RNA sequence: UUAAUUGCGAUAACGAACGAGACCUUAACCUACUAAAUAGGGUUGCUGGCACUUGCCGGUUGACUCUUCUUAGAGGGACUAUCGGUUUCAAGCCGAUGGAAGUUUGAGGCAAUAACAGGUCUGUGAUGCCCUUAGACGUUCUGGGCCGCACGCGCGCUACACUGACGGAGCCAGCGAGUACAACCUUGGCCGAGAGGUCUGGGUAAUCUUGUGAAACUCCGUCGUGCUGGGGAUAGAGCAUUGUAAUUAUUGCUCUUCAACGAGGAAUUCCUAGUAAGCGCAAGUCAUCAGCUUGCGUUGAUUACGUCCCUGCCCUUUGUACACACC
């Protein structure tokens, strides 16, 4: 199974309908550099590493 | 939520306005001077005022502030 | 020609806790200027009466409740005397409010 | 005439007057040794104070320990803090300081508060709650 | 090397396992490294604890609770339902049940056992409930590490406490052998089965 | 060096005692023995029949040892706790009144047990130096 | 006389509320406002206040 | 301390005065089985015989089993202070009567019957289908006999 | 009642068979394996700890642990 | 931004007040002060038990001094402090360090403006009016009843097991409250299997009940996933006890009978730390009764540390033919 693990520089907000989902923008682990935008479940602070299947795929505010 | 509220603000700008000297920066010395001139009928109150003036004085150090 | 010692216990119990110090410390004072051996101002545990009620007159409302508390200061001053000293201190030494007591005899 | 201090242990009721005196390497609680005090798992929380400085600083030491208060974890956990606090003391007052600050620090790089006392005690449980916070239960049907 | 004597007597072996090593229950808490990237330090070890009971205050701010012992934790979870609320004795005991248990299983550090087991059972990305007009529609998102530690104990104790209904087999040598299925992948247990779940319904919605 | 008394791991100390006794074969047996709840809340008597209240006893006069003016009052304190009360929760009710008392004067008897004064109970010398050797023993067996 | 000091407290307050209940009361148009209660060995002072004093003194 | 040896000296699964004895089960739970028969009580019995309490039920000598049964009609003829039984001073015969097996519901009925006679409180209620020691159904127990 | 907690000659044998070369020695795993009750396994290794053979871990109430002589 | 009309800033407003805050009681820190044969701890008398050597462990109000713990008194103490960046380097918030204590330090107490035709005339010699009034709705005795059951709903408690169960055995609080003119809290000792009684007390109370030796919890054995030793429900029998009075068991314990219930459908309640839950105790009641309330300890976590999606409110902007205001 591959596994690309992500690395925060930033968070770019609390969103989701309710409130469980939170927007980072990230620059995975290996090949830096490379910002996208992911919404995470969890609570997340800076330089916290996560463990994703699917990496290149931007999610935007929830509905 | 540990705003300071109105009183405790104009307390600690009419200090600065009236005894700009004798304010000594770090915390307790300004808290006993604080507790010296300004007549407070508390003490927690008097330490709060006493915080915002260390405030002030530490932010009147980097630039002039409104007011 | 008597001076013969007793050891005496003064009872200080009151409600408002300032004038009952200001008793004691007269009483201690006091003391002082007849020169004698005594234990302190000995404090017991100040017992709080509590009765707790439902606010509501008539049980109609929110289920309120208040603890109407009566706060209690029992002092103990202790005087190796004999009577006629205690006698002469007791004959002023009373201040509003707070209870003056003597025990006498040890 | 022996040079001794007496050191409280806190936490919730629980509080604990540990003696420590100079002799043989004497460490009781109530009269019995160290070894008991019987909620059994706890047992190796009280030994880690003791383990952390090592069996030589309790040779020189004698601790006895009275405890009052509380349940069976916090007195425990009273008694553990008590003896942090006895061999700390005993060697800020006789011994030498630098052996105190390594102590510390070795307390502090493992702050199970120890020389810190612990913080919390309960809140009032106040009316129309079964506990401090959690009410009864509200119907609307 | 070395037993120093005291007046007040303590057992041999308690000497021996005392000062030269910075030790656990009665074994190594050393050695004991995390084998995947990520989730190190937010899967505790690090800080060398002798019991897995602690006062020590973690639910004060947020990532403190990250900072919490992983045995510990273990105990915790262990006292769901009411029958065991509070009890932490009672954890304790099992836990240390628990890794004894381990420890009889092929050798091996048992701490180690359940950092992978930990690391195995955490769900990658899950499904969370986005609105989007009415419909209970749901949009796969990723998993902060915490969280997903998180998850991962509940769900073995879960596991435990289903087992433990009805049986003879105690409910540390439930945990235990759950520890085993997530360390050895196979997909028998309870945390692992309920993880592959979510990860099949965030694929059926990416 | 010095033998102690209190530094035994209780149960030891209270299993000692019964093995004691059991050889000495002196204590009077109360009689109304296993045809009792011995507590309050209690639905069983003692499991093993015979025997168990010898322990009962040692655990007793132990006590007795560590504190000062002990009475039966106490006692049946000690040896209560919770009762099953079915759909009402539980209270704390105290042990049988009279067994504890013919333990006591079982002991008294034997002479473990000496009367104080002030209001309780208190150890005999004799029976001072028998718990002494008793905790020697259990020492031994450890050693 | 005497009881449990905490008791006899209460008691006297109790005593002192009546008394103010019964002023209240009986000296209405007397214009009463206060008691004033100082409980000495032997002589207990009630002080009594009053805007027609007059009228209380008879 | 010793697991029980042999082929088979002694019979599984039992029948006991009138009713069941099923094995398997330590001495004493085996007995509260039977009707009436206690758990303190069945204790004395076994102690007033001289049975260990670590045998199955499916075990006892025959003789044994005699002693129990000879223990269980008579308390008075055994050390057994007899203040633990269905009717101690009693009703009518005025003795010391614990009944045994199928005996007993038997007296149940019969007590029932008198008390049906005599017409009381107790008696109309049990004839009703209700409730016997003043408890209240406005809410609890919506099925009843 | 589910059996297999009776006694016999036979299912002694077996468990005097049932003891070297074995990971765990446990009370929980020997009901497993469809053997005698909780206390009368205890007793089974009891009989068995006599000049090695089975050697114990923990010591517990009702979580007892044992294992083989290595 | 804030818990906050809390503040910063923008700005025909400026400076104000009430409310929030502040305040107040308590809970936390003081090896610095004030003192204690009513709280404690030491050294030595007398001796008790040892190892048998000096040393331990004690008890004993003997003497002496201290005050850490206990108690209060007086103060002090935290002011988001110290940097680290973020945000106009505003207001502030988050992270580390120190610190007893960094969620308004925790918990309250108090609580504006106007109200609602909210609740009580059953708390009243608080009460306008109407009613009734002496073969009375005034009174008082005797008895029942408010506790009935075909069945609705809402508080709760106990259970559905091996995180057990029962014995043992270990053994730990904190709030409390408690009589002389009476029928209190009641030790301690003989008799009773319990329930209890009796002779002596001690306490108009840190001193006695009381270290309230509470439960939950911790060790060994016995039975091991059976409507079973889980569960103790419908029930008969004695002895007690309360009160003139217990049947419609007041309650109590003992033997028995030993049922429904194998984790609860739709809905939804409560909760963000000593918090939830567990587990008792005490008081309120009270002649007698606790499953209830107030309180207090005792064990003691999961997961947020957010957001308006649902629910409720709030303000703005909007529209209104309503203003007894959408019933
Ligand atoms: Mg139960
Ligand atoms: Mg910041
Ligand atoms: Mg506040
Ligand atoms: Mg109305
Ligand atoms: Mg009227
Ligand atoms: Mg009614
Ligand atoms: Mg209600
Ligand atoms: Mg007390
Ligand atoms: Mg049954
Ligand atoms: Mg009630
Ligand atoms: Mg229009």
């Amino acid at each position: 199974t591959p596994v690309t693990l992500a690395k925060v520089i930033k968070v770019l907000g609390r969103t989701g309908s309710r409130g469980g989902v939170t927007q980072v923008r990230v620059e995975f682990l290996e090949d830096t550099t490379r910002t996208i935008v992911r919404n995470v479940k969890g609570p997340v602070r800076e330089g916290d590493i996560l463990v994703l299947m699917e990496s290149e795929r931007e999610a935007r505010r929830l509905r | 939520g540990r705003v300071r509220t109105k009183t405790v603000k104009r307390a600690s700008k009419a200090l600065i306005e009236k005894y700009y000297p004798k304010l000594t920066m770090d915390f307790q010395t300004n808290k006993r001077l604080c507790d010296e001139i300004a007549t407070i009928q508390s003490k927690r109150l008097r330490n709060k005022i006493a915080g915002y003036t260390t405030h002030l004085m530490k932010r009147i150090q980097k630039g002039p502030v409104r007011g | 020609q008597e001076v013969v010692i007793h050891k005496i216990r003064i009872n200080l119990t009151s409600t408002k806790v300032k004038q009952l110090e200001n008793v004691s410390a007269n009483i201690i004072k006091n003391a002082e200027t007849f020169k004698l051996v005594k234990k302190g101002p000995v404090r017991l545990p100040t017992k709080v009466l509590k009765i707790s009620t439902r606010k509501t007159p008539n049980g109609e409302g929110s289920k309120t409740w208040d603890t109407y508390e009566m706060r209690i200061h029992k002092r103990y001053i202790d005087l190796e005397a004999p009577a006629h000293i205690v006698k002469r201190i007791t004959q002023i030494t009373i201040e509003p409010g707070v209870d003056v007591e003597v025990i006498i005899a040890a | 005439t022996v040079p001794s201090v007496q050191t409280f242990g806190k936490k919730k009721s629980a509080t604990a007057v540990a003696h420590v005196k100079a002799g043989k390497g004497l460490i009781k609680v109530n009269g019995s040794p160290i070894t008991l005090v019987q909620p059994e798992i706890l047992r190796f929380k009280v030994y880690e104070p003791l383990l952390l400085v090592g069996l030589d600083k309790f040779a020189n030491i004698d601790i006895r320990v009275k405890v009052t208060g509380g349940g069976h974890v916090s007195q425990v956990y009273a008694i553990r803090q008590a003896i942090a606090k006895g061999l700390v003391a005993y060697h800020q007052k006789f011994v030498d300081e630098q052996s105190k600050n390594e102590l510390k620090k070795a307390f502090t790089s493992y702050d199970r508060t120890l020389l810190i006392a612990d913080s919390r005690r309960p809140e009032p449980k106040k009316f129309g709650g079964r506990g401090a916070r959690s009410r009864f239960q509200k119907s609307y049907r | 090397f070395v037993p120093v004597e005291l007046a007040t007597t303590i057992p041999v072996e308690i000497q021996q396992a005392q000062q030269e090593i910075k030790l656990f229950n009665k074994w190594s808490f050393e050695d004991v490294e995390v084998k995947d990237a990520s989730l190190v330090d937010y899967i505790q070890i690090s800080k060398p604890i002798y019991v897995a009971h602690t006062a020590g205050r973690y639910a004060n701010k947020r990532f403190r609770k990250a900072q919490c012992p992983i045995v510990e934790r273990l105990t915790n979870s262990l006292m769901m339902n009411g029958r065991n609320n509070g009890k932490k004795l009672k954890a304790v005991r099992i836990v240390k049940h628990t890794l004894e248990i381990i420890n009889v299983l092929t050798d091996q550090n048992p701490l180690q056992v359940v950092v992978d087991a930990i690391i195995n059972s955490g769900p990658r990305e899950d499904t969370t409930r986005v609105g989007g007009g009415g419909a209970a529609r749901r949009q796969a998102v990723d998993v902060s590490p915490l969280r997903r530690v998180n998850q991962s104990i509940a769900l073995l104790t879960i596991g435990a406490r289903e087992a433990a209904f009805r049986n003879i087999k105690t409910i540390a040598e439930t945990l235990a052998e759950e520890l085993i299925n997530a360390a050895k992948g196979s997909s028998t247990s309870y945390a692992i089965k309920k993880k592959d779940e979510l990860e099949r319904v965030a694929k059926s919605n990416r | 060096p010095g033998v102690s008394v209190r530094d035994v791991p209780a149960q030891d100390f209270i299993n000692n005692y019964a093995s004691f006794l059991q050889r000495q074969g002196k204590l009077e047996v109360p009689g109304y023995v296993d045809i009792v709840k011995t507590s309050a809340g209690n639905e069983l008597p003692p499991q093993d029949s015979e025997g168990w209240f010898y322990k009962r006893a040692a655990s007793v006069a132990r006590h007795i040892y560590l504190r000062k003016q002990v009475g039966v009052g106490k006692l049946n304190k000690l040896y209560g706790g919770a009762k099953n009360r079915g759909v009402r929760p539980h209270k704390h009710v105290d042990a049988s009144g009279s067994i504890n008392r013919k333990v006591l004067q079982s002991l008294e008897k034997l002479g473990v047990v000496e009367i104080s004064p002030k209001g309780g109970r208190r150890i005999s010398d004799n029976g001072l130096r028998d718990l002494d050797r008793i905790a020697a023993a259990t020492l031994e067996d450890e050693e | 006389a005497i009881i449990s000091k905490k008791r006899k407290l209460v008691a006297d307050g109790v005593f002192y509320a009546e008394l103010n209940e019964f002023f209240t009361r009986e000296l209405a148009e007397e214009g009463y406002s206060g008691v004033e209660v100082r409980v000495t060995p032997t002589k207990t002072e009630i002080i009594i206040r009053a805007t027609k004093v007059q009228d209380v003194v008879g | 301390s010793l697991v029980v040896q042999e082929q088979g000296s002694f019979q599984h699964i039992l029948r006991l005065l009138n009713t069941n004895v099923d094995g398997n089960i330590n001495v004493v739970y085996a007995l509260t089985t039977i009707r009436g028969v206690g758990r303190r009580y069945a204790n004395l019995v076994c102690k007033k015989a001289d049975v260990d309490l670590h045998k199955r039920a499916g075990e006892l000598t025959q003789e044994e089993l005699e002693r129990i049964v000879q223990i269980m009609q008579n308390p008075t003829h055994y050390k057994i202070p007899a203040w633990f039984l269905n009717r101690q001073k009693d009703v009518n015969d005025g003795k010391d009567y614990h009944s045994l097996a199928n005996n007993l519901e038997s007296k149940l009925r019969d007590d029932l019957e008198r008390l049906k006679k005599i017409r009381s409180h107790r008696g109309i209620r049990h004839f009703w289908g209700l409730r016997v020691r003043g408890q209240h159904t406005k809410t609890t127990g919506r099925r009843r006999a | 009642a589910k059996h297999a907690v009776v006694l016999d000659q036979d299912k002694f044998d077996r468990i005097m068979k049932e003891a070297p070369t074995y990971r765990y020695v446990s009370v929980s795993v020997l009901v497993d394996r469809f053997k005698l009750g909780g206390s009368l396994a205890r007793v089974a290794l009891r009989h068995l700890e006599n000049e090695g053979i089975i050697k114990p871990v923990s010591k517990h109430s009702k979580q007892a642990i044992y294992t083989r002589a290595t």
